[PDB]
């Protein structure tokens, strides 16, 4: 489970602005903001040098391309692209697996996501973000939160797994129609 | 609470926003959008107008965020744009980050009867907060009717705010039968009230002074004098009681773009406490007893 | 989404009982209404109230007539308060009798004394209102931004009239 | 919004110390402060602990 983790699994990513203005015209219509908002995205991470990632989410009615965009995206850059349902969910321990120890334990669904894309700068776009139950024995929102935190991000690390993983190259989307149900601190 | 010490950090005027985001913000974001300052640049006017209009709050996270957008659109622009250098202006600010979005300072200037400014120090720092009233059954039904008229509140006030509201509707009564006795309208006219919530349940009695001042304004039609506000807790006899978040909520205040303001004589040290330039330009009142209010509000 | 729902409202109790009555004009609000959407209920309640009164003194129908109202739900709650000139605009309907304007809708949020305030997902409701086939359209001064953000064609042949008080918004409603 | 923890971060830096900061906000367990009880293979020490660890001090700024 451990070797089979990136570790310096820096995924090449593409950088040629109007390459990917072109990709993204061709994979979708209208939908400008989403655009520009990438094409500034690339242009630091090219300015910076080094690739970085942050947190933004797309929220708007069902079935808008939202999930398709977030796959053109994945696309253009060139970087792997994994998704994750979150709606009504309340263990953490699938986001973070168990203690190693119960009987059958396995790790949080990001490792899974981790090994499977088998990148260190991949894309997660996590959907139905507001649909988290939080409910007893619950709230993995404190677990949504260190993950999205742009600090604690750079050694976050499961309960299967007990070492640090960094993740402020790792591009990070969020889906949901709605923007009030979400935690204020997500 | 008890335990430790517990020290204020509060709120930013226009001057100090304008500050930090020169000598702090603008390099900050610029070093985390690789930007050089010669590449990029925005006159001071360019923040003073973000800040007095796309951005309204006493923290200063969301002026931070509406800077690096617009170093990120300047950074696009290089990397690809044709411009190989940004100098922000007025003129284009609109396109790199759109049309204004808060556009009036206040929520008006007119302030018609029985509507009034108060000053809340909400959870989110300072607000102004309008006070209205209106008279939501006629007025005189039969000119003998002798029932007084009911009091109804809005704003998911708790049964401490609802108790100072019948404290203030029990004080303006007699100040009006005092000052004049031929008007019954505070007594035979059943009335709705709206107080804005947000107000941290410890601040709500603060606008005692406001639901008072509204109600007689209400019962004598004149609007309140403009660019006023007030806060203070009643007495049920027309004697004011100090308040907290004084310094919250001159800042407010001070963004509302209002002028003259009301404060109890207690508080009085804590608003000379402040710094000059937050009370600069403030023609400030300070009174005891209601009647000093009443007095101000209505010159005549 | 946006959607186009239709408030409704009714007499649900003889209007004169007793033509000496005193008594107040109850309201009854249906539709599964949050605690601020009821209180939002009462404050348009009395706006409307009080404009019938300052303008047509001789119709009590609003002051001593026991109404029931029907906001349709799926308004998401920060979005509910939203539906205050509707409102007000239905109870005016019905106490004067006169139908509202064909082919018109509104949004916007009432302020106890006829102002309006701006209000959230302008896109979504102007392109519900276009697919509703509706022509005039009423939106606050506040958000006239947002509306002049979109393209062209989604804003084609929508009569906007923007105001900032409810008085503005009785002269359109009831043309004559 | 006002920088509390930038100011943090300033005096942290200023006095020589570390940092460490920590978010309580919402939450309902005591174990994080008093970790778990060493016995159930997979518990962990309280934050602080690990707070201590990572400074390696007993002077930081928590
Ligand atoms: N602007 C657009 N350009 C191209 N395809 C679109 C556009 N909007 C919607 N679609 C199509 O509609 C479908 C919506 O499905 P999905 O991407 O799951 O929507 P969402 O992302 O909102 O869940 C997709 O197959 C997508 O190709
Ligand atoms: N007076 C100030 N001097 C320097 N930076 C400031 C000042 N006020 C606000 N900031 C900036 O605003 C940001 C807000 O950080 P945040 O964690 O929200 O602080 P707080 O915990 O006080 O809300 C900080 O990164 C800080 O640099």
């Amino acid at each position: 489970w451990l070797t089979s983790i990136p570790w310096g699994k820096y995924s090449n990513e593409n950088l040629d602005l109007a390459r990917a203005q072109a990709v993204l015209e061709e994979d979708h219509y209208g939908m400008e903001d989403v655009k520009k908002r990438i094409l500034e995205f690339i242009a630091v991470s090219q300015l910076r040098g080094s690739t970085q990632g942050k947190i933004l989410c797309f929220y708007g009615p069902p079935g808008v391309g939202k999930t398709s965009i977030a796959r053109s995206i994945a696309r253009a850059l060139n970087r792997e692209y994994f998704r994750f349902s979150v709606g009504g969910m309340t263990d953490v321990a699938e986001i973070k697996g168990h203690r190693r120890t119960y009987v059958g334990a396995m790790p949080g669904k990001i490792i899974q996501c981790l090994k499977k894309t088998k990148t260190e700068n991949p894309l997660i776009l996590i959907d139905e973000v507001d649909k988290i139950g939080r409910g007893y024995q619950g709230d993995p929102s404190s677990a949504l939160l260190e993950l999205l935190d742009p600090e604690q991000n750079a050694n976050f690390l499961d309960h299967y797994l007990d070492v640090p993983v960094d993740l402020s190259k790792v591009l990070f989307i969020c889906t949901a129609n709605v923007t009030d149900t979400i935690p204020e601190p997500l | 609470r008890d335990r430790m010490e517990m020290i204020n950090v509060s709120g930013y005027v226009a001057q100090e926003k304008l500050a930090i985001a020169e000598r702090y913000l603008v390099p900050q974001a610029r070093a985390l959008c690789g930007l050089d300052e010669s590449k990029a640049k925005l006159s001071s006017d360019v923040l003073t107008l973000l800040i007095k209009q796309y951005c309204r709050e006493s923290g200063v996270r969301n002026l931070q965020k509406q800077v690096e957008k617009v170093l990120r659109k300047s950074a696009y622009k290089i990397v690809s744009g044709e411009a190989e250098s940004v100098e922000v202006t007025p003129e284009n600010l609109q396109d790199f980050v759109g049309k204004p979005v808060f556009t009036v300072e206040r929520m008006y200037d007119v302030t018609p009867p029985g509507v009034v400014m108060g000053l809340a120090w909400t959870a989110m720092g300072g607000s102004t907060l309008f006070v209205e009233t209106s008279l939501r059954r006629p007025q005189d039904k039969d000119a003998k009717g002798d029932k007084d008229g009911s009091l109804e509140v809005t704003g998911q006030l708790g049964e401490v705010m609802k108790e100072s509201a019948r404290i203030a509707y029990t004080f303006a009564r007699a100040f009006l039968m005092q000052h004049a006795p031929a008007n019954d309208y505070l007594v035979t006219s059943h009335i709705h009230l709206h107080v804005p919530e947000g107000a941290t349940p410890k601040d709500g009695p603060s606008a005692g002074c406001t639901i008072v001042t509204a109600l007689l304004s209400l019962a004598m039609g004149r609007p309140v004098r403009q660019n006023l506000a007030m806060t203070g807790e009643v007495s049920l006899t027309g004697k004011i009681l100090p308040v907290g978040g004084i310094k919250e909520k001159t800042i407010a205040a001070k963004r509302a773009g209002v002028t003259c303001i009301v404060l109890p004589a207690e508080n009085k040290k804590d608003f000379y406490d402040l710094a000059a330039f937050i009370t600069e330009g403030l023609e400030v009142h300070f009174v005891e007893h209601y009647r000093e209010i009443f007095d101000i509000a209505f010159p005549d």
